[PDB]
């Protein structure tokens, strides 16, 4: 589903990108802190916001399709069915992070 | 043994 | 946490291998089982070129909690539902990706 992430706590709709950095930068700026948002100048993906070295990166999600829609921050070399899976998977797997996701940011 | 995962 | 039809418990290689012919042998086709020669993990049993391959799933504990790979760590899953619908989009290990689940008949 692309709808299953809209009421999570690392969910945190369109928000800007200076937003996000001062909300991370609010909750410690500490490594794996994370939350997850509607891109303003990329509406129609999401964007990982990520915390590693008191930097902030972002990283872009876009949906895609077999008529069966997924995500993917890397074209598609690594696909989720939703971002709550893309969230979970990268508590455990660096991926293409610098880092594991640990902590939630939260609204 | 018989795993194609070779565990 | 696993009431799903690709789920069949403790049953064996033997019966999985008869499972997945019965079912059509199609690319795709699979199942997961408790191990019988490793109690402590479960088996991917997948359909790939008319043959059956097994691949062990073995779990470990960080921190208290459990959580599962197929690939001595490298990549871990924190359900065995997680590791099939995740492998129902990407290839990792396998040979092809996870298409059809193996029921018991009806």
């Amino acid at each position: 589903s692309a709808a299953i992430h809209r009421t999570q706590l690392w969910f945190h709709g369109r928000i800007s990108r200076e937003e996000s950095q001062r909300l991370i930068g609010q909750q410690g700026l500490v490594d794996g802190l994370f939350l997850v948002r509607e891109s303003q100048r990329n509406p129609q993906g999401f964007v990982l916001s990520l915390c590693h070295l008191q930097k902030v990166k972002h990283y872009l999600i876009l949906p895609s399709e077999e008529g069966r829609l997924y995500f993917s921050m890397d074209d598609g070399q690594t696909r989720f069915t939703d971002l709550l899976q893309l969230v979970e998977f990268h508590q455990l797997n660096r991926g293409i992070l610098p880092c594991l996701l640990r902590h939630c940011c939260t609204r | 043994e018989g795993y194609d995962n070779s565990c």
